[PDB]
């Protein structure tokens, strides 16, 4: 597929209705993927390995934090995906916690101290 | 604007609102850092 | 033009003296829970530079990007080796140097930088007493 | 009737200069095309994927007046879904938004300066025109002055 | 009436030229009274997009 | 051919590997949805800009129920 069919299917797989009903929402959604859509900044993905070990000792688990080592060594020894930096920014955002604050957290490089 | 932010970050009775002003006078220096780096990275051309 | 960037790697060093050396049972247990919290800062210091070596390795720095980038840490490394040295002078422990987070917390509010640093210390330190 | 309508169709296609004998011949080339698709998602995401096409090259505002323009369509529904179909079928500044020394209460976001950029590519565009017209205006005439003689006159030809 | 359905058709013109169609005034009118009558577009499609071919052939 | 189903098997098992990664931080979505996410950020995408999405269109299912 293309992606702006691709996004249609995403608004038709977390909405159960179809996309004739909801248009409105995926109207939203093609103005915020649109003009923002490829990377711009400098992807890292070992600040990102570092924060889901930061994230996994914000629930104090030892344990899949050690077990995320060997995935995240399995993900570069297989080496089919483009983009590695997203798909572990991505699932690193959508987490839930079971049962802080980023302004004292230093992220990544913006190239808008580097020409495009 | 260097020189008077050179004297008021070791000037130690220079207040909170004039150590805001100073960090004011901090933001807009760190700005110029990022423009200088622009600019370098264009010259890697008069 | 590497004059005016060596003061940060002293501020750095007195920073790693204090955290070793007063981390011991002869200073107390809020200068325990402050250096264990110090510490904290010292790994996101290791942050950046892992993220600047990956950088350099790809063929791309300069002396003038690297001045930008290191600017906000700068500024906080600054405020953590002048701290360490005020409760080394006085050789503040247990309740003095929950005096003088007081009243360090109320004097740095400008610019809120370093207004999070100092409440996120004087917050982590607090737990004993 | 509707059959005199698709030849007024094939009028409009057909510039002035037979010539009112080859129309009722291409009259047929066009019956022979209507039958073809006649032998062998509502209407409003057709009009986000293409706004969606416009916003990742760039210039937001310009699918923003789409939209409006599709929604004031949408307050003929017939004529959209054909409009849809072509696209590309034809032929192959202002000082408000890129500067802050006007306004009348202007915002604050310091400098961008990757717009800047853009602002030289504004001149290497105008600079790329008055380079193709003495491109164009050299090989017009070397495409003369270059050959046997009698290739410029039809006149000489007989 | 006439006013209203004349500055809809006018709307019609320009998002038809910013998609950049060779359709022109007169064949959009004609192209949406073509509509009216209940002629599916998929087809029009097809009978301009081979007109305007078979037109270069006779200049 | 056979190399064609090869490197099919050597994408099938990185398929299995972020999905351990997406059960362990626990995601609200699954395999399906997920297979529309790593399509998308196969082509390049900002997450900062698609996690955002992801958060109004669920809240735009229990508006309806």
């Amino acid at each position: 597929k293309s992606p702006n069919v691709l996004l249609q299917n995403l608004c038709c797989r977390i909405l159960g209705r179809s996309e004739a009903d909801v248009a409105q929402q995926f109207q939203y959604a093609v103005r915020v993927i649109g003009s923002n859509f490829a990377p711009t900044v400098e992807r890292d993905e070992f600040l990102v390995a570092e924060k889901i070990k930061k994230e996994l000792i914000r629930q104090r688990r030892e344990a899949d934090a050690a077990l995320f080592s060997e995935l995240h060594r399995k993900l570069h020894s297989q080496g089919v995906l483009k983009n590695k930096w997203s798909i572990l920014y991505l699932l690193l955002s959508l987490s839930e916690d079971p049962r802080s604050y980023a302004t004292l957290f230093a992220q990544a490089l913006p190239r808008d101290a580097h020409s495009t | 604007i260097r020189r008077y932010t050179d004297q008021r970050s070791l000037d130690r009775s220079f207040g909170l609102v004039g150590q805001s002003f100073c960090a004011a006078l901090h933001q807009e220096l760190r700005e110029y850092y990022r423009l200088l780096s622009v600019l370098h990275s264009q010259l890697q051309l008069t | 033009l590497v004059h005016r960037i060596l003061p940060v790697a002293a501020s750095y060093s007195a920073v790693t003296r204090f955290i070793e050396e007063k981390s011991s049972f002869e200073y107390g247990q809020v200068n325990h829970a402050l250096a264990a919290a110090m510490r904290t800062l010292v790994k996101e210091h290791l942050i950046l530079v892992s993220q600047l070596e990956q950088l350099h390795r790809q063929g791309l720095l300069s002396l003038q990007k690297l001045w930008f980038y290191i600017q906000p840490a700068m500024r906080t490394m600054d405020i953590l080796a002048s701290l360490a040295t005020s409760v080394d002078k006085g050789e503040c422990l247990g309740g003095s140097t929950l005096s003088l987070l007081h009243d360090r917390s109320f004097s740095y509010t400008g610019d809120s930088q370093a207004q999070e640093l100092c409440l996120y210390l004087t917050k982590a330190a607090s737990a004993p007493y | 009737s509707i059959t005199q309508l698709f030849d007024d169709l094939c009028e409009a296609l057909l510039p002035a200069a037979n010539r009112k004998r080859a129309k009722r011949s291409l009259k047929k080339v066009a019956y022979n095309a209507l039958f073809t698709n006649l032998f062998q998602l509502p209407a409003r995401n057709k009009i986000l994927m293409l706004s969606f096409d416009l916003r990742v090259g760039g210039l937001g505002p310009k699918a923003d007046r789409l939209e409006e323009l599709v929604e004031e369509l949408e307050a003929v529904g017939s004529v959209l879904d054909l409009l849809v179909q072509l696209a590309g079928s034809g032929p192959p500044r202002d000082y408000f938004l890129n500067n802050k020394h006007v306004g009348r209460n202007v915002p604050y976001s310091g400098y961008d300066c990757d717009d800047l950029s853009v602002f030289e590519m504004d001149v290497q565009s105008l600079i790329s025109r008055e380079e193709c017209l003495c491109h164009s205006m050299i090989q017009e005439t070397l495409q003369v002055m270059e050959a046997a003689p009698g290739t410029g006159l039809p006149t000489v030809g007989l | 009436n006439l006013n209203a359905v004349r500055e809809t058709m006018d709307v019609l013109l320009e998002i038809s030229r910013i998609l950049n169609t060779g359709l022109d005034m007169e064949t959009l009118s004609i192209c949406v009274r073509l509509c009216e009558q209940g002629i599916n577009p998929e087809a029009l499609s097809s009978v301009i997009k081979e007109l305007r071919k078979a037109t270069e052939a006779l200049k």
